[PDB]
């Protein structure tokens, strides 16, 4: 994806991810755990289903139009109305090939966006108190029990409480 | 002395490839299908107005074949033409059938009105065994086959004024019969001619004597026209024989009715979309059913199948 | 013992709804249509020729009904046929109508040629009381209705050779009598025929004998046809009764003209792009206006407004 | 937006920044002020420019066409000529809709792009001497007078003046 | 004491432009070209089968004429009209024309099937010196014209069935004198008629007595017309003159045959896509070469060049 | 373009990059180099040539159509005719218009997106013992030899072997 996230410095997916789509796993003295990011998910899935509704949105509604399949030869009038259908067929089908490609890249991007978009989030809650290891993952370098973890998770994590302990640990 | 804390999405097992600009399949944890390719094989009977034609093409209706007449002043948004369907009446064509059938298919009934033409000096209500109606000889129900009284047919003139504020459809026909004592024998004079106008358009058809192939016992035929009269413009039918003279007009609508070509069954059930398979779904904005479609319906592409991307790349390893 | 310094954008207190691919409806702070969805009304006299049929139909102009003896070699980038125009001659019909008016329209002209075609043995110039031309009789100027001199009507056989470098145009006619009598008392033959040719080409046609609905006076027709004859062809004439002949052509042009139907009026001013409602500006790719166009016009689309986003996101708030 | 700046990390746009698209806020021991960033501005301003010009380039000249109004019903030859029309207008209008729909998603990314472009180059100029408060502002660790914030929005501030100075502070 | 790591992207003194959504040129390293825009003027004679029309429109060969009987049961994929055919027998048209040449280029076939028609009481197989055949006088390969046995022309009457399992196309015709003298020589009857039906069809001509413009001697014509037979249905033909008859059915086939006019010479080469011009590649998805094309061809567009960058920008200087 | 490295941050391409798309110059102690990239110059190469392949697949195949050029005047189908194919030609050069610029565009943005990801990703393996000079070029604040320039290009460098001499180098 164009930003890396995806399929690049996370080195793969969590299939024991169920409950969102993008989330957190951590290993302090505690143990391990795992939560999904619930704002992360909802804006991937709020695009993904903004787009499908975009799509998928009324199709037209058409009454007597031309025959399109003919019992008789008949020549030129004939020949006009099947090259007419075929003309518009042709195009239509290029427009559903070109639409699903466009539509399936952004796709792909956004979700690699919005994954890269919680690693720096992250990151920046954490200020010198972690290190991105370059793998998705940060080292916190003080004691960060669950009580802890969970506050950068829910976004109230105050670096300054923790920097000194960090930065003797870190230099 | 410290903790981990790492951020991930998630994967599936087996997710489902589609195509981007770059990669003509690559795979997504999840998609939808934007191309309906299925069908039930049933036209359901809601919400459009379906007249299954059965034994009957359009036009055997609007002539009134007699095994068609059931369907006399039906209406319909899509009428349905079957492979069964078979003509029972007097031999006959119909220049430029496909207009007079997409007209009438559009304006979506076959409403008539009997109007009360005078024919002075000749025969009416001529009929055939090639047309039974009951045990009997018998002809098409909206038309009146015309000929000699005594000894001579006249030279018919007759007007009939549209004082209404809709058009009207009259469907007129011209006798060929096969032979020289055929001719003279109904119509008297060797060679008749039929005239039929209006202030702003004529048609004068010849009859054209001779052999035809058989069919029905007959080799002779008759050629089916149409005019059709605006509002305050006026009728007027001129022969000096040959005519099969209009018993009235049609109304003409103008509105969502239409024609299909379809053997499939008709069922109690509810859908938008109708296509000569069957009526398919229109929830997805492509359809590879059917190039012909009535009603709201996705559009044909020649794909069977294309996968909308609904969620990320799948990589679960 | 520092400072603080915050990068940012800016906002407006509202901004613009637009449409991307992952909303029906996202603000932005300016954005700008690109459909136009208006005229003045008017039809602007440059900087395309505009001919105004006023109470004439371009067919009736090329035959020459009275009424429509001014437009006689006029020419046109677009004819606006009028509501309100009405035919004053003999009853006619043209059978595929819409292809002779398409073909003169976009010729572009009327420019008509008088040729010396020599008649013998019929009376010419046959006028109606249905086609006044002051208070007498009269007849389609570019038609020559022919009838019997003395007690016959001899077979009429003809030709009008192509020598010029440009195709000509011939319009001709077959006159529908209403009875035998009137069929024999102009004609003497009791079934006439006209039969038009060139080297390659033929139309040929049996007039039709009837009663038709009275028009101004009439239960009579005239049924017209046409020709075309290219540099090094030639045309030839037979008929035996009920020719309603071509005094000449018309000189037959490829162009840029063409033909609309509408009432809106024509004023002084200027633009490119014409719609049956009026001028419409041709700045905008799109318009709602008319499916119907002449000249340099956006593209019609059903949508009657389209926003293209020119600046972000516009967010003065969190 | 793909790039998460614009309502992103940058949690707001400033109705009072009235003279520039994008740009700086600051507070040091002089006080506070604000400036437009030119070339950020002219860049969004330039490819947008760019965008519209491309759209509404040339229109199509056309001349005797078909008709596509009728007075009376014939059948066969106008049910076509309508069809024609009517396929010709919905493909048109599928063009404008997509067209607006992808250009716009554009126009937003890369405004969106736009603004994080300039907050990394500012981190970039200053290097050790700041740390990155995670709202779109930067920490400066040292005196930075007016002249010194005027460096810092003109691309000529020299960090290894202040780095000593920066670095006590920080660490 | 350290070192320097410094990441970059190659680039080239010279790139190529291409346009995007924002810029009208834009450089990158490279690009490809999206539109065919040059033939090497040859059509090339595999794979599709070429049937080079040399003097012969596809028309006069399935008629017969002396000249092109050498095209008799001959098939093709394309079949390619030169400017330079011309016919050279008895004066016809054919109402439709159009229609006919489309319907028989798209079978791909002319194979005919001569049948026994009876023909009783009239004289068959005229010929005219309008039509050489070697050095008498003749006429059309598959048509035979009719006339008079004795003093007398009877009703003709006659009926051939479709108890075969394809289409039959019969081409039939309809003579025209150019005088009543003539009419009368050839067919007695005054006025003759041409009567052609099936189940479910029927055409009836009335012949046109009158003069055309003389063409190889003569100022008559004859009209071509033609009925399609499906299996189980049948034919009948009756006449009381002027009928030229048919002598049997060209079988109709689908399939992927069509007919083009080009002047271009045919080469041994292989391409897939043939245009007027000559065969063009058809590696790029875009054409500009000619509208015509036959085969698996690039889409016809208007611009002579589109650009596919294949490259990242081309950024050798700041 | 979106990212802000081609034509950006990084000021400028090397027409000296001759085997390569992406890539690295260094100096050390030893001297002065420069190494190709394979893994992004051949991750943009394979999307490049994805598009390419998908763009230019499958013409379609046509046989019996229209007519398209006429010798006579004919009026109303000879019109239809025309319009028909004109309006087909205008539909197909505005997806051949589309189509190239929507390409182009990507193009330039996936170029850019690669080199971004490359210098993103040397950041991550430098730690703490590099900063990044806002340039596209790192300065490394320890003592890096040939085989040290290696092992970063081929991603097994060792942060922690060199970080204390690194740290003591940035921040004292
Ligand atoms: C109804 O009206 C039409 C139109 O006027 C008449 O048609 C003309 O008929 C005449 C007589 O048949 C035709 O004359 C013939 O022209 C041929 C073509 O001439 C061209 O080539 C020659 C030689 O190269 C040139 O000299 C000439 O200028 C032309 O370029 C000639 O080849 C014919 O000549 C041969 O036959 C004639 C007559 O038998 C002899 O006089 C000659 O010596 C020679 O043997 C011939 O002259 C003329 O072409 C017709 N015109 C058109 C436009 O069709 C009908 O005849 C008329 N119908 C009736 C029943 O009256
Ligand atoms: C002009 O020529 C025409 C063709 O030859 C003549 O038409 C023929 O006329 C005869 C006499 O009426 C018809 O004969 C009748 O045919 C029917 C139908 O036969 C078919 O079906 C039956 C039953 O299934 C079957 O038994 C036969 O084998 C056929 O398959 C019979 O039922 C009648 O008894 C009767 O014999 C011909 O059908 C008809 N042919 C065609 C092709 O139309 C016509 O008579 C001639 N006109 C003149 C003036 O002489
Ligand atoms: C065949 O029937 C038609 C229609 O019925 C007859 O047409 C009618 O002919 C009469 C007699 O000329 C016309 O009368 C005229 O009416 C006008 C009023 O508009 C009046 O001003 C005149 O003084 C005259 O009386 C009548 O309009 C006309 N009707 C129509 C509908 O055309 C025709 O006469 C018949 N033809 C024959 C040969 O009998
Ligand atoms: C964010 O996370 C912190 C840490 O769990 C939450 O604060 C604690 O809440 C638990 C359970 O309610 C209490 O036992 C502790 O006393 C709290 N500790 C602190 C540091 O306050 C906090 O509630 C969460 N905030 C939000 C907005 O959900
Ligand atoms: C894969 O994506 C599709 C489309 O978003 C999901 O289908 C929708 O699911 C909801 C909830 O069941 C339905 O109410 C909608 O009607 C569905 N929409 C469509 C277009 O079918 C589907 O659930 C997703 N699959 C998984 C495994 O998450
Ligand atoms: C066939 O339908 C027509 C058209 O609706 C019927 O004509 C109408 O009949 C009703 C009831 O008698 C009248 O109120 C209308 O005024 C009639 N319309 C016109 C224009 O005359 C006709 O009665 C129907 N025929 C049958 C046998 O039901
Ligand atoms: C819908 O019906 C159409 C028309 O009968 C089917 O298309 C035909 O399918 C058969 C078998 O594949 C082919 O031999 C014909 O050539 C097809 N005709 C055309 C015009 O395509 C079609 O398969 C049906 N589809 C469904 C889903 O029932
Ligand atoms: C341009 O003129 C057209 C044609 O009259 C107008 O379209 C008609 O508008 C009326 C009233 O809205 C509708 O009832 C008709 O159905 C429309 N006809 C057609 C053919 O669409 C149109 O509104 C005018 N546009 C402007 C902007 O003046
Ligand atoms: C292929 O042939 C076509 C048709 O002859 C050429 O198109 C003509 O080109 C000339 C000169 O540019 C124009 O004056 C005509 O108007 C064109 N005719 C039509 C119908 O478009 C075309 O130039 C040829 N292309 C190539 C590559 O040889
Ligand atoms: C909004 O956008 C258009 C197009 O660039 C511009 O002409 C107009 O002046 C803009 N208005 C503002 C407020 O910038
Ligand atoms: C029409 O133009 C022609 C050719 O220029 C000319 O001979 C003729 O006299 C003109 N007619 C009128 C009414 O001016
Ligand atoms: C940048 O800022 C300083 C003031 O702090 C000024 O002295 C210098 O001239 C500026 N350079 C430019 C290019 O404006
Ligand atoms: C390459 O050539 C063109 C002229 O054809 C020139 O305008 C352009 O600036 C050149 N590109 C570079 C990178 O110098
Ligand atoms: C330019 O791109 C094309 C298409 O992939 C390729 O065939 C050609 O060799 C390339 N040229 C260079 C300079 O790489
Ligand atoms: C012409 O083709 C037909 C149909 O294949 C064949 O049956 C017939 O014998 C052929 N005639 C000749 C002379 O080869
Ligand atoms: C990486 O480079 C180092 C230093 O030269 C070398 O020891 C090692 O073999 C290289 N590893 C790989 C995977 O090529």
């Amino acid at each position: 994806g164009l930003f890396g996230a995806i399929a690049g410095f996370i080195e793969n997916g969590w299939e024991g991810m169920i409950d969102g789509w993008y989330g957190f796993r951590h290993q302090n003295s505690e143990g391990t755990g795992q939560a999904a990011d619930l704002k992360s998910t909802q804006a991937a899935i709020d695009q993904i289903n903004g787009k499908l509704n975009r799509v998928i949105e009324k199709t037209n509604e058409k009454f007597h139009q031309i025959e399109k399949e003919f019992s008789e030869v008949e020549g030129r009038i004939q020949d006009l109305e099947k090259y007419v259908e075929d003309t518009k067929i042709d195009l239509w089908s290029y427009n559903a090939e070109l639409l699903v490609a466009l539509e399936n890249q952004h796709t792909i991007d956004l979700t690699d966006s919005e994954m890269n978009k919680l690693f720096e989030k992250t990151g920046r809650q954490l200020r010198e108190n972690a290190e991105d290891m370059g793998n998705g993952c940060f080292k916190i370098y003080h004691k960060c029990d669950n009580a802890c973890i969970e506050s950068i998770r829910n976004g109230t994590y105050d670096h300054d409480v923790y920097r000194d302990e960090a930065l003797n640990n870190r230099f | 002395p410290g903790a981990t804390l790492c951020l991930g999405h998630h994967a599936v097992p087996n997710g489902t490839l589609v195509k981007t600009i770059t990669d003509d399949q690559i795979e997504v944890t999840n998609a939808t299908e934007l191309v309906q390719s299925s069908s039930t094989g049933k036209i359901c009977n809601n919400p459009h107005r379906i007249l299954d034609g059965i034994d009957c093409t359009l036009i055997d209706a609007l002539l009134g074949d007699p095994h068609c007449d059931v369907f006399q002043n039906e209406t319909w948004d899509l009428f349905v033409e079957r492979s069964k369907a078979f003509s029972n009446c007097y031999p006959y064509d119909v220049p430029d059938y496909a207009s007079l059938r997409s007209l009438v298919a559009s304006s979506g009934t076959l409403e008539f009105i009997t109007e009360g033409f005078t024919w002075t000096g000749v025969t009416q209500n001529g009929g055939s065994n090639a047309c039974k109606r009951g045990p009997g000889s018998g002809f098409f129900s909206r038309l009146n086959w015309l000929t000699k009284s005594g000894s001579t047919y006249p030279v018919l003139n007759v007007t009939m004024p549209n004082n209404d504020n809709f058009d009207k459809l009259y469907i007129w026909g011209v006798h060929h019969p096969s032979t020289n004592q055929e001719q003279t024998s109904l119509y008297v004079q060797a060679s008749g001619r039929v005239t039929v106008s209006t202030r702003r358009s004529q048609q004068t058809i010849i009859p054209n004597i001779g052999s035809r192939p058989w069919v029905r016992g007959l080799s002779s035929r008759i050629s089916i026209y149409w005019t059709i009269v605006k509002p305050g413009d006026v009728l007027v039918i001129n022969s000096n024989g040959n005519l099969i003279a209009p018993r009235g007009y049609f109304k003409m609508r103008t509105g969502k009715s239409s024609i299909m070509r379809s053997d499939a069954p008709i069922d109690t059930c509810i859908s938008e979309c109708i296509t000569p398979n069957g009526s398919i779904p229109n929830d997805k904005p492509f359809q590879n059913v059917n190039k012909i479609t009535y009603g709201a319906c996705p559009k044909y592409v020649k794909q069977n199948t294309l996968k909308l991307a609904t969620g990320m790349r799948n990589v679960p390893e």
